[PDB]
């Protein structure tokens, strides 16, 4: 319904359209190593109070 | 892993649960032993 938005982000001031936007890998990776991390620490913390029991 | 981890868990709460049950004593009775010897000595007599 508009051709033109302002970024909604601070630190900039501009408006661009759909077309505008590429694909950023490095986002996903960072997502990506975060559950990695998140899910071996869980596993491990797991893993480690089962033995000590 | 995971599912080891789970399995372990439920090993965890059987032992758990194996605890509990190893609360009530249920202890053998004392003269088990004596109590055969002595219906032994009694089929013993019973024959003589």
């Amino acid at each position: 319904g508009y051709t033109t938005r302002d970024c909604p982000q601070a630190a900039c001031s501009q408006v661009v359209s759909m077309r505008d936007f590429v694909r950023d890998p490095i986002m996903e990776l960072r997502c990506k190593i975060a559950k990695m991390k998140e899910s071996q620490e869980q596993d491990k913390r797991s893993s480690q109070a089962i033995d000590v029991l | 892993t995971k599912k080891l981890q789970a399995t372990i868990i439920s090993t965890k709460e059987d032992f758990l649960r194996s605890q509990e049950i190893l609360a009530q004593t249920h202890l053998p009775e004392k003269s088990v032993f004596e109590d055969i010897d002595i219906k032994r000595k009694e089929i013993i007599n019973k024959e003589g």
